[PDB]
RNA sequence: CGGCCCCCUGGACGAAGACUGACGCUCAGGUGCGAAAGCGUGGGGAGCAAACAGGAUUAGAUACCCUGGUAGUCCACGCCGUAAACGAUGUCGACUUGGAGGUUGUGCCCUUGAGGCGUGGCUUCCGGAGCUAACGCGUUAAGUCGACCGCCUGGGGAGUAC
């Protein structure tokens, strides 16, 4: 998983609150940040079908936030992946 | 996923009146409670009483004559994967009717032979009996 | 009427040998869960913490071996 | 109204589980089964042998009240677990009179150790106790007059298991189970055990404070197979039985009846 | 089952003592399980069929014990 | 007519074991405190009345009563009880269509006299010992299990029982034939078949012979009116 | 999928709370995993064992039995994509009498004890209504309802031929 105090700080930044953690932005980048970490373990792991599963359920998960973020807004939508550098 | 909570209701009610309990109850809605006043202006339900400001709480109270159900039988007729209007001239009889078809008219909901009286069909709901 | 649970024990040590000495056999076998009287629970903390002294040989594996 | 909740509630009040209130009424006896009511779905279907006392005959007639116990509830049609072992509580309680004061008195006549103590017998019942309990000292009860009156002085009791060894003569001197599994253990530690259910193979007589003997069907007589325990000996009866034999391991404590 | 006679211990008493030992080790039985393969297959069909046959012996003979035979 | 303090001294409200119960007493139970179900005599009391008032009414019109019970426990109760009335009853086993295929009974109940007429009025002893042992060991079998009805003549005019579900089969018999039915109901049993149900202790002695007494009464009354 | 340890890692459940606010179900095409056997290549090779040799039996015995036994079975990376891959029971959601269990939580209770009363999840058995051609299924349905897909149209020829 990610570190706790990890998830504490992308919310420090991401969150409005900062105890809101339920932001689209908020989880948007805390799937980023998962993806980032896991991205060397499978490198390494070329086998670990199981886990690369869940891996993509939160791409997925990522990727229908953007859709919902989209459409709801999308200035807020372009500053979120022009933070976290994301292609689309 | 619920998909028809207007089915959810007559099955409700169906089991209830199986089951031999005094009364039902539900997540409230307009349509589910006006179909409630209906029944009730039927007489095959002693009185439904709707309760709750936030998600309200349907409580339909059943009725049993001579032990047995009084709703016979109660199904849907127009459903979200198939629907059915009918022309005032095509409005059905329940059990010859002996029984009720309820129905949405753009005059609210009501049984078939008051909106054959009032002279406009609309959306059969469930036939009732 | 489980030992461990009316002492309330939240865990069971491999090091303290004589109350798993309690419940070995002779031959050094585990005793049966089912005819003990030990929870379940327990139970497996106790069969994991023998096998833990006699990886160490704290505890045989079995009487005759040597 | 709730006149019947209050009454229900009432009546929880004014009875109890174990065998303590001593209230079911006999209101039929034949021979070879006492019955009574105390307050319970159904009647008891009572042997007569929990109801005679020292000699082999009859006390009760109608009407006359003993509790009886429970905690058991119906497998179809029938109530409680026998009013004798109720008997052993009340024995229970003046043993522990002893305490306040120091020293039960009553009569205790101990002529023999099946396993290590005289035998004590107080009223109808007849306790085993360490070999220690009988004699006060060394003086042994083998020189005395056969029987003998005394009382019981308590030198031991094992308080979940329950033997006790009582003191006779001397008037002037005044995981639980099965970790040390070696007191009843050396050889042929002689014990006295209530039998519980006897599975057409076995008797399982099991007493000291929760654990399991068999007494199978090879010894329990001096013939083999043919014998069919439940002709042979009893259902719930305190015997003569001894270990021959445990596993402190796999719990099998093989006790017998031949000897 | 490792025994020793006891000083002044009958042959015959350690001799039944022999055989309970044996017997509590349960190692005849052991060898009798380990002659021949067991298929997992059938070791599970057997473990399951006594199970099946202790709930049956267990609750639909109490049953019939409630009634009498007689 | 019959007072609760009374029924409750006779253990009335006691039931049988929570697991073994029917749900269609769930109206005639109060609650289950001690894991055994009591039933509400609030609810039972006035239904005991009605039926009481009911065989009363039917002993007026010269109705014929039948007293079912094979508990083999209250069997001699129910017999006495029957007697007190003078009306019938079988107190030992229930014959498989006694009343549905009545007539073969009625063959039956025929041999039964004879043989009694052949004991008593006979008086023509000298007959060979083993038929002896048989003609009696036939009357015997016969007493237990056709004497009190031997002289109903016809099929009864109602229907009173014990135990509704060791009984069933009689129950199902008068609906068959649609006899009135009077049956001390239980909670494990089932009312269903019954057309006036008392919930009450089929188990208990004492609560039977209540039952009884007050039955026995008014049929009494019934009669004398 | 089962000896013991370490390292990466997936899911489920239960407790309270916090948050979003319909974001959901299903799914042709499509992608992915996919027992055992088997193939390729490179290692490995105790046991066992197709094939194979012998010895038996038998009319005969290219088997069953006995003695040996090679590929394989194991490891690394690929292919193969099929099974009685079975609950011969597609997925999601709702509702409907009971019992006995097991397993795993968790609330409360003098735990006065291995206990008392509840509340969650998964799970074995029996059985009521109901359903069924019967067998049986039966709150884990094969009952009563909704949504989407999938498949069936006499037996063979044929799951074959092109």
């Amino acid at each position: 998983s990610l570190s706790t105090e990890a998830t504490a700080k992308i919310v420090s930044e991401f969150g409005r609150d900062a105890n809101d953690t339920g932001s689209t932005e908020v989880q948007v980048a805390l799937l980023t940040a998962q993806i980032n970490h896991l991205q060397g373990h499978f490198a390494e792991h070329k086998k670990d079908h199981h886990s690369r599963r869940g891996l993509l359920r939160m791409v997925s998960q990522r990727r229908k936030l953007l859709d919902y973020l989209k459409r709801k807004d999308v200035a807020r939508y372009t500053q979120l992946i022009e933070r976290l550098g994301l292609r689309r | 996923s619920m998909q028809d909570p207007i089915a959810d209701m007559l099955t409700r009610i169906r089991n209830g009146q199986a089951a031999n309990k005094a009364a039902v109850t539900m997540p409230s809605s307009k349509l589910k409670v006006a179909i409630a006043n209906v029944l009730k202006e039927e007489g095959f339900i002693e009185d439904f009483k709707v309760e709750g400001d936030t998600k309200p709480e349907l409580e339909l109270t059943l009725k049993y004559f001579q032990g047995k159900a009084v709703v016979e039988s109660i199904q849907r007729v127009s459903r979200p994967g198939l629907r059915i209007y009918k022309r005032k001239d095509e409005l059905p009889k329940v059990m010859a009717g002996l029984g009720i078809a309820v129905v949405s008219t753009s005059k609210g909901v009501m049984t078939d032979r008051a909106a054959r009286q009032a002279g406009l069909g609309g959306e059969i709901i469930c036939y009732v009996a | 009427f489980c030992r461990f649970t009316a002492e309330g024990v939240q865990e069971i040590d491999y090091k303290d040998i004589a109350t798993l000495k309690n419940y070995i056999t002779e031959s050094g076998k585990i005793v049966p869960s089912r005819i003990t009287g030990t929870r379940a629970k327990y139970q497996r903390q106790l069969a994991r913490a023998i096998k833990r002294a006699r990886y160490l040989s704290l505890l045989p594996y079995t009487d005759r071996h040597q | 109204e709730s006149f019947a909740q209050l009454f229900e509630e009432s009546l929880k009040e004014i009875e109890t589980r174990p065998g303590s209130i001593v209230r079911g009424v006999v209101v039929a006896i034949d021979k070879d089964v006492v019955l009574v009511d105390a307050g319970l779905k159904s009647e008891s279907a009572i042997p007569a042998e929990q109801f005679k006392n020292a000699q082999g005959e009859l006390e009760i007639q109608v009407g006359d009240e003993v509790d009886v116990a429970l905690d058991a509830v119906e497998d179809g049609f029938g109530e409680t677990l026998l009013s004798r072992e109720k008997a052993k509580r009340h024995e229970a309680w003046i043993t522990l009179e002893k305490a306040y004061e120091d020293a039960e008195t009553v009569t205790g006549v101990i002529n023999g150790k099946v396993k290590g103590g005289f035998t004590v017998e107080l009223n109808g019942i007849r306790a085993f106790l360490p070999g220690s309990l009988v004699d006060v000292r060394p003086v042994r009860d083998t020189l005395h007059l056969e029987g003998k009156e005394l009382e019981f002085k308590v030198i031991k009791l094992d308080q979940k298991r329950n033997n006790v060894v009582v003191s006779r003569r001397a008037v002037i001197e005044s995981e639980d189970p099965w970790v040390a599994i070696a007191k009843r253990y050396p050889e042929g530690t002689k014990l006295t055990g209530r039998v519980t259910n006897l599975t057409d193979y076995g008797c399982f007589v099991e007493i000291e404070e929760g654990v399991e003997g068999l007494v199978h069907v090879s010894e329990m007589d001096w013939t083999n197979k043919n014998i069919h325990p439940s002709k042979v000996v009893n259902v719930g009866d305190v015997v003569e039985v001894m270990v021959l034999d445990i596993d402190e391991e796999r719990r099998r404590i093989s006790l017998g009846l031949k000897q | 089952p490792v025994i020793k006679v006891r000083e002044n211990e009958p042959f015959d008493v350690a001799l039944r003592r022999f055989k309970r030992s044996c017997e509590k080790a349960g190692v005849l039985a052991e060898v009798r399980r380990r002659e021949f393969y067991e298929k997992p297959t059938t070791e599970r069909k057997r473990a399951k069929a006594s199970a099946v046959k202790r709930h049956a012996k267990k609750l639909a003979r109490e049953n019939a014990r409630r009634t009498r035979l007689y | 007519t019959v007072s609760m303090r009374d029924m409750l001294k006779a253990g009335v409200h006691f039931g049988h074991q929570t697991r073994y119960w029917n749900p269609k007493m769930k109206p005639f139970i109060f609650g289950a405190r001690n894991k055994v179900h009591i039933i509400n005599l609030e609810k039972t009391v006035p239904m005991f009345n009605e039926a009481l008032a009911e065989l009363n009414k039917i002993a007026s019109r010269k109705g014929k009563i039948l007293f079912v019970g094979t508990k083999r426990a209250a069997s001699e109760a129910v017999k006495d009880a029957a007697l007190s009335c003078d009306q019938f009853f079988v107190n030992h086993r229930w014959l498989g269509g006694m009343l549905t295929n009545w007539k073969t009974v009625r063959q039956s109940i025929k041999r039964l006299k004879d043989l009694e007429t052949q004991s008593q009025d006979g008086t023509f002893d000298k007959l060979t010992k083993k038929e002896a042992l048989m003609r009696t060991r036939e009357l015997e079998k016969l007493e237990n299990s056709l004497g009190g009805i031997k002289d109903m003549g016809g099929l009864p005019d109602a229907l009173f029982v014990i135990d509704a579900d060791h009984e069933h089969i009689a129950i199902k018999e008068a609906n068959n034939l649609g006899i009135p039915v009077f049956a001390i109901v239980d909670t494990n049993s089932d009312p269903d078949g019954v057309d006036f149900v008392i919930p009450g202790n089929d188990d208990a002695i004492r609560a039977v012979t209540l039952y009884l007494g007050a039955v026995a009464a008014t049929v009494r009354e019934g009669r004398s009116q």
